[PDB]
């Protein structure tokens, strides 16, 4: 890292100068609790059949979405005090802090 | 196996299975397509699994400059010695400047309509064709920048290129700091959480780790609940914009034609300004458009984004709900009564626990939005402090934090408080009037509409080198 | 992880029943603060001709031995309240905690 | 390549440099041999690079039992069902078990004495062999595990060997635990550090992280400041042990034919009992046995340990001193003065700046053992918070914790809690005359000593099974 620099990187490189990476792009994601895995460091759970989590039954992903997500949309309640623009700035936003890379 | 043409879970594969009497996929054969994310150290027996962010943490605007040395050069002007970002150069909007396309093997955005043929926008971040209200602030950041350029040329003849694009840079990245910081998460996390985790700025500390935490990435997906199913458009007296003025989301979804053919970024910002948008309720949680109908036009199946939210949370091996309670230092509910006294729902609660079981097993992200929100904000208590945590240490860990000494001068720092987003649509668009601040608030034309001749510009003659 | 079970595994998997591999055998580290390394990521300070810690040259190990750490033999001081057994109580201790593998 | 061979900087070496006008390593150009640790992601271009524990971090006597299956079961006597551990074939001690010999491609503990032949010993941990008195240690546990397997046969003659060996296997475990926290770790953190940092006892928490933090392998190096410039061996009645009661240590690492050939455990756990620890001083810090003359029968040239435990903590990565200070809670010198101030030394304080030039820099090791000691400990505050909050999260993060509900019964707890290391060492060996309580204060003959018929076995009428 330069002794002096003038702007950010755009990597984020050398924001931090003890530790050069934090924050940087291409970097694996901090933890704030160990991770939980099917078999402790890979696996995710729901992946082998009559494998539970903690002694239940893994839920799957879509029964959950259709028994508590899933409404009339009839129903849906406009927020009176929320321009769309909130949701908005809300994912442009996101798109400036993460994207987690998948292969193609 | 290919992840989005065949259900057979094999890595790279994680298709969600589909569950008996599904209102949707009858087939239980069939499935909802999900590929898991890159592994940090690929293939070992060693390392808890870990995933990727391939973006700077930081509040920089890396979605608008990129994050990779190649794009962000890609992505500039290098005719000359302007400072710009490159624009279109096969389309206007009005006579502004869109975004550059992209060169992309299987463009999305070209399934969205075969006889328009307006592939995806090139931009700092690979999702800014996701849906055309995205792209329209892309694209006025873009502009913003190109405005910040020429004006800086002016008040400094001697800037060559590159000094004229990292000052308009600088800049628009503290225009997203500040809108981001004093505009929108009072906003999100309530005036107690903003207090308890946003404390006032003292100065920039080195030993604050600036990382994404990899519960955030689901955790701030909380936004999804805000989605309304459509997306509106409004002509300049903010009527609706005929002859398509609330097209179904699923109809938008990488739709980058309607941007280019359908009227520019006006309309959309219009709609965007003047429209609520969706409140998320205990059991109007997120809308069908995602729900049932996400990405419909550009794949093989209708995806269920909630789904995917959840089945992200496992890929990833989050803790379940209890253990981001107990990090987050709040009680954790143990049974479907202390669940129901939580949420203050005990019909939520049985729901909860007759899917999962226990309140340890709820996946953040479902048991996050089922929260109810904390007064003035659209988060609860657990969402508010894994978001709230978050963005204090983005702010406190940034070197380039746009109020650290240093920085920017006095002057400076006086003059970008001066800053919002209502005039930066002035400022880029055809639109003269706009929402009053503050824009995230304000929804309802003309009750909380200005004119944009009331909002005073920003003033860069303290950016004078003389 | 069996759902009961008596006794301790022998590489320490399943103590931590949410996740199975901490305090097992041939795992990485936690760490406390991250990492400070010359490139952010893997080459130690020391390690490039000229390249500084912080502002300061890189001091090597073995100076700060000769000038800080080296004393006269004769003058050892033997502690009036502590016996040779706590020394190797505690080497023995470290070896049921840590072992951290180099290449042969 | 070898490390050990050559001082080319090259993967996976890093020699430690030679500073002009060393007092022993007279040609600058060369080096002191080090390996670098194994990376727990090899050659990743993403991760930060981190070390490997091969071993269970649980105070659960895995340096006896192995903290891998293979290994564990070959440390075990299989030709029958008493649940012993395999003993040496070739030797006894004055009629009492040895470790067996392990079999190693390049045995270092054949060359400490060439025409002698005796290898080096296999026990749960490599390092066993090391020096002499540390393989006292691993055979008395060794013993007692057999001495306890022996004893609850005849208490439950129905207990097949696996029965036998992991009950035995427990309550060793649980005895290294109540040595540790009961009689050790007060000595060595002081009272009010103890208090602080290991506050009673109150349950097994799921969520505190049992790991061993990367630091803490470095940090609890402040042992090497313990050490003694030779081993002391004296018989039955503490009487120097003729003709060598005193061996420099640079001839008994990896000696181990000195336990075969040399008069057994005996003479060396005496030694240990009745000869005081070095103590740490700040202008005494670590003895030329180890500084000048570690390894030296194996090596080409003799290491310095004080150098490694340095140059090990870069390998690691580790930060310097004041952000451990920083993350702490305590004070960070920034300048030579205030350095003065924290160290009440300031000509150490000079000497440090001298060669660090900020205290930011300081290595951990060296600035850990160099601050002024706690009242009734051997370490100072930073240290002692490292090594506090590791002890803590190895107690309160251990399912298998010896007070834990359910792992021991009330009556099981009660006559543990009457183990100690003196009965330990009467039950195993011919030693008849122990030191009183506390064994590692205790240390001088014959006023800090009593006859073992003094001390009361261990109950184990609560183990047999009705
Ligand atoms: C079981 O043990 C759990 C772990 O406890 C730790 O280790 C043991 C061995 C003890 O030493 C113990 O003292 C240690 O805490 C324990 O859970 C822990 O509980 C604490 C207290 O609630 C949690 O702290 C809170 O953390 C949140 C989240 O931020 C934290 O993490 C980020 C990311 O790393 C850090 O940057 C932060 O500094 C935090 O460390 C904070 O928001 C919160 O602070 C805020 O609220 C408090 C209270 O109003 C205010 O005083 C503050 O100013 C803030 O406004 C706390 O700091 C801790 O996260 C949690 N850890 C885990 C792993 O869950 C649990 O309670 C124990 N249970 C029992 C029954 O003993
Ligand atoms: C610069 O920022 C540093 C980071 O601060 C955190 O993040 C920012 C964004 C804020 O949210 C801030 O509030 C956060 O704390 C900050 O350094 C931090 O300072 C705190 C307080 O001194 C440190 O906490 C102490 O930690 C030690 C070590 O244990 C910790 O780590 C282990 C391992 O992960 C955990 O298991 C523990 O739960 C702790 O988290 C503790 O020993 C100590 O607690 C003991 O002492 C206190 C005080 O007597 C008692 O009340 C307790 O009961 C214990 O006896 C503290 O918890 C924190 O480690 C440190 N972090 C780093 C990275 O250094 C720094 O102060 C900021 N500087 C300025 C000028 O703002
Ligand atoms: C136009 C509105 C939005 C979408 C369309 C949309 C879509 C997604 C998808 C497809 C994902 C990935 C799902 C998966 O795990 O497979 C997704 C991820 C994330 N979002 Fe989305 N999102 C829309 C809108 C929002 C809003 C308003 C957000 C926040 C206020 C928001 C956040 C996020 C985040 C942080 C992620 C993860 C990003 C990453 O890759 O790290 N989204 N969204
Ligand atoms: C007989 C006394 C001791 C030694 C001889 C000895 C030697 C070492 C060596 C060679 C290392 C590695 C140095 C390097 O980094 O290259 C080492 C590491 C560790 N020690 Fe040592 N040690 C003797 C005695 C002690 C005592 C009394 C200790 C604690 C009270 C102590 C601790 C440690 C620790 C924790 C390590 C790291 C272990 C790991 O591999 O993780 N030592 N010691
Ligand atoms: C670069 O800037 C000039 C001047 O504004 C403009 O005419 C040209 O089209 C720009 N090129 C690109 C690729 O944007
Ligand atoms: C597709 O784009 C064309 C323009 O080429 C437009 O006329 C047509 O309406 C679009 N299709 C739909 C279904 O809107
Ligand atoms: C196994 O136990 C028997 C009986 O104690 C003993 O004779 C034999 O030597 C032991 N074998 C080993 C390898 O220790
Ligand atoms: C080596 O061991 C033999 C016994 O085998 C012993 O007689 C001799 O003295 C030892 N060598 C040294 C240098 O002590
Ligand atoms: C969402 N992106
Ligand atoms: C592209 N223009
Ligand atoms: C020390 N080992
Ligand atoms: C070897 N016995
Ligand atoms: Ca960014
Ligand atoms: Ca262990
Ligand atoms: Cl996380
Ligand atoms: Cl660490």
């Amino acid at each position: 890292c330069p002794e002096q620099d003038k702007y950010r990187t755009i990597t984020g490189m050398c924001n931090n100068r003890r530790s050069p990476t934090l924050g940087a792009s291409n970097r694996a994601f901090v933890r704030w609790l160990p991770a939980e895995y099917e078999d402790g460091f890979s696996l995710p759970y729901g992946w082998t059949p009559g494998v539970k989590r903690n002694g239940f039954p893994v839920a799957l992903a879509r029964a959950v979405s259709n028994e508590i997500v899933r409404f009339p949309t009839d129903q849906l309640t406009p927020d009176q005090e929320r321009s769309l623009m909130f949701m908005q700035w809300g994912q442009l936003l996101d798109h400036d802090l993460d994207f987690t890379p998948e292969p193609a | 196996v290919n992840c989005e043409t065949s259900c057979v879970q094999q890595p790279p594969c994680f298709p969600l299975k589909i569950p008996p009497n599904d209102p949707r996929i009858k087939n239980q054969a069939d499935c909802i397509p999900f590929f898991r994310s890159c592994p940090a150290c690929p293939g070992s027996n060693i390392t808890i699994r870990n995933q990727i962010n391939a973006l700077t943490s930081f509040v920089d605007a890396s979605m608008v400059y990129g994050s990779e040395e190649p794009l962000a050069r890609n992505l500039r002007n290098m005719s000359n010695q302007l400072g710009l970002l490159a624009v279109n150069q096969r389309f206007q909007d009005n006579g502004r400047a869109l975004l550059p396309f992209d060169n992309l093997h299987d463009d999305p955005c070209l399934l969205t309509n075969r006889s328009a043929r307006i592939p995806c926008f090139l931009a700092g971040d690979t999702r800014s064709s996701e849906m055309p209200e995205l792209t329209s602030m892309h694209t006025l950041l873009l502009r913003e920048h190109n405005r910040l350029a020429t004006e800086l040329k002016s008040l400094n003849p001697r800037w060559d290129g590159e000094r004229l694009y990292q000052e308009a840079r600088k800049i628009v990245g503290a225009m997203v700091q500040i809108i981001t910081y004093r505009d929108y998460l009072p906003l999100v996390l309530g005036p107690t959480a903003m207090r308890k985790y946003l404390p006032t700025y003292r100065s920039y500390n080195d030993s604050v780790d600036p990382r994404i935490a990899n519960v955030f990435t689901n955790a701030f997906r909380y936004g999804h609940t805000l989605i309304q199913p459509f997306m509106f458009r409004l002509d300049n007296r903010y009527q609706p914009m005929e002859p398509n003025p609330r097209v179904p989301l699923s109809r938008v979804f990488f739709a980058s034609w309607r941007v280019v053919l359908e009227g520019g970024i006006d309309p959309i910002l219009r709609g965007l300004m003047a429209t609520p948008a969706k409140l998320n309720r205990q059991n109007q949680i997120a809308v069908d458009e995602i729900r049932e109908r996400l990405f419909e036009q550009v794949m093989r199946i209708g995806l269920d984004l909630p789904a995917l939210n959840m089945q992200r949370s496992r890929d990833h091996g989050l803790p379940g709900y209890n253990a981001w309670r107990r990090f987050c230092g709040l009680p954790q509910p143990e049974t479907v009564g202390q669940l129901g006294t939580v949420l203050r729902n005990l019909k939520l609660a049985r729901k909860l626990m007759e899917q999962y079981g226990t309140p340890n097993n709820i996946d953040i992200w479902m048991g996050g939005v089922s929260e109810p929100l904390k007064r003035k904000g659209r988060v609860g208590p657990l969402l508010a402090c894994i978001i709230g945590t978050q963005f204090r240490k983005l702010r406190d860990g940034d070197r380039f934090w746009w109020e650290n000494e240093g920085v920017f001068s006095m002057q400076q720092r006086q003059a970008l408080a001066q800053i919002s987003l209502p005039r930066i649509i002035c400022d880029n668009t055809g639109i003269t009037t706009v929402s009053k601040n503050n824009i995230f608030m304000s929804n309802s034309y003309p009750r909380d509409f200005v004119n944009c001749s009331t909002l005073p510009a920003l003033n860069l003659a303290s950016w004078r080198e003389a």
